[PDB]
């Protein structure tokens, strides 16, 4: 004879693997995945409708250069930056992929998702660390586009908030920005850090070739 | 009354309910539409079953020793 | 029939159903591609078992003090 | 103390602890109003009936060789 | 107590309790942090294509001003797309407000939801609740993916991305196909849902654009 | 193959350790440890097989005392 | 030695020990100070009390027909 304790733990054991099939059912990296392919394709919206500002800046300045074409080149050099740190932080993102198996060849996805020794040894250990020259760079374009900004304006917040690289402290315990960005994260979640960096890359972009049109 | 014709009725209830339950959670898993109907009625019943099993009379529990010393 | 015959068939069914669930359990774990597929049939199997319980002659229940008074 | 009116709240505390856990899977799996109640008060009955069950004593596991030569 | 535990029976309440304290099996503090920093820059960067997006309803305006023969049409199409776009937003943001506060609310101290991997009352609100609000955010882009198509002179490519975007079919959740309403919001925490819902903005915020301006090249 | 004493002598040992490594994969898992995947593998693993060797125990003998003992 | 108090013992702790288990495992999903330590201390406790069940010696397993014939 079984105990009423016993036959409900025989019924119930079964009960608990139906939940825990259900509670592990999802993926939380593929989410992270799909999201970050959302993140992109809204970062390609915005950069497909800041390539017509360009255009504007040239054929504004194509007819009349005495008050536009000195702004077109202050404008210009804005996209050279920007689009070189979005090429070098595309090129980051392909590295990752890189060392960690590629892109699977059904799914279309990194293969190692949940792959955060190559990941972090590549971003904190090797040479230093990439991420230490993702912040200088940064560093670089924000103080670029500061310089580039001859108003003073609430942007300036923006560019301070946005690519905020001073340190951040949890427990009051000091940590770089590297440490606090990219530590302990798999594959599926740096890849969407890195899309977000872009992503403020393209919207500084955006909000600062936006308040250097309406002065031409 | 808990004596021979309900113990014996509330333990084929226990398994009838019980393999309701699992082929109720088996449906959940692959959410199919009958799955939110059987756990409710899988799951209910047991709980019945439980509630009634708190005052069975518990095993005699007999000690050998009284009647086999060195035992 | 419940009797022997069929005890033992259903004593190996309960081995090999309790097996498939695990490995199932362990392949939904692991997102390992046949996982609800082992899930169904290992749940299946043990839904079997009790349902087939339910039908078992209760235990005999013996009563040792009538033949060992004061036990 | 470990008497007689210890097993029967131990028996009383079995069959309740079950009840509320099926209740609280089923509030659980179906994702009820009161789910995650369900679960806080399933969680500390099973803590309360582990607890308790240390206390119980164990079989006395008589060794019969002692009594019938190779029994 | 009972008779002695056979060696199996062990091992099953082992799996009892081993699973029982799997109840608590949540997602990782780390992940719900780059969920929400991902939807930080999935609103913050939404927010950018609605203001660019203002611009070209502002360039449909003055092009309807000068002319109101050539592209009065195209200035009420693009209006129209417009209040749909806006409307499936706010019904989206709507939604999230509401898991939000139906899990707690706000953290003041950290300006973060608190109930963030709450899971239980987000599977309530949505899937259970009336039939739940994720059948009825199905509904709303079933409509605004069928209202679309006809701002889409058959192009092959915009066709194709709003059946992509809105592609409200069975999804593969591990060998089996799910409702896209359960595929999709079921067995997630908070942490993870409101970046869902944002991604769907999203989805309605860009082909918003590209419609305007499919819109804009017929002026 | 056969399960008399010398089989059920390493089945033993093959149920506490096999039941041990669940315990610990799971306290991983539930911390979210980086070893957690590999433990449950190897415990859940073990005790699949130890449940599949299960199916061929000979059953309990399941005597009848009331031949030995009327009214018993 | 595994004779009688230490497997008395050492049920005792497995009560305390799945007690502590159920409790951390509250607390984790209460989000309370010590859950990720109750939870180490009680599943340790546990992992360490199976690891000790590996070298028990099995069931006597008696054969009664040995001593009552035609049994």
């Amino acid at each position: 004879k079984l105990s009423p304790r016993q036959r409900m733990i025989n019924m119930m054991y079964l009960v608990l693997t139906a939940l825990l099939a259900l509670n592990i059912s999802k993926d939380i990296l593929e989410a992270l995945t799909k999201l970050n392919e959302d993140l992109s394709s809204t970062v390609m919206t915005v950069e497909k409708k800041l390539a017509f500002i360009y255009q504007a800046f040239d054929l504004a300045a194509s007819e009349n250069p005495e008050k536009a074409g000195v702004w077109r080149d202050k404008a210009y050099e804005v996209k050279k930056q920007a689009d070189e740190l979005h090429n070098y932080l595309e090129g980051i993102k392909n590295d990752l992929i890189e060392i960690t198996g590629g892109i699977d060849e059904k799914t279309n996805r990194p293969k190692g998702l949940d792959n955060r020794e190559k990941v972090a040894n590549y971003l904190l250990v090797n040479e230093g660390g990439k991420a230490r020259e993702i912040r200088a760079r940064l560093e670089q374009f924000r103080d670029n586009m500061k310089q580039y900004v001859d108003e003073e304006a609430a942007l300036i917040n923006m560019l301070e908030a946005l690519f905020n690289t001073e340190k951040k402290k949890v427990g009051d315990v000091m940590i770089e920005w590297e440490n606090a960005t990219f530590e302990h994260f798999p594959l599926a979640a740096v890849i969407p850090f890195i899309t977000g960096i872009q992503a403020n890359v393209r919207n500084a972009e955006a909000d600062i070739i936006s308040h250097l049109q309406r002065n031409i | 009354v808990n004596g021979k014709k309900f113990k014996n009725f509330l333990a084929k209830l226990y398994g009838f309910g019980a393999s309701i339950v699992i082929l109720g959670a088996m449906f959940k898993i692959l959410h199919w539409t009958g799955a939110d109907l059987m756990l409710i009625i899988g799951l209910s019943t047991e709980a019945v079953i439980f509630f009634f099993s708190a005052f069975e009379k518990p095993a005699p529990e007999y000690d050998w020793t009284l009647v086999y010393p060195e035992l």
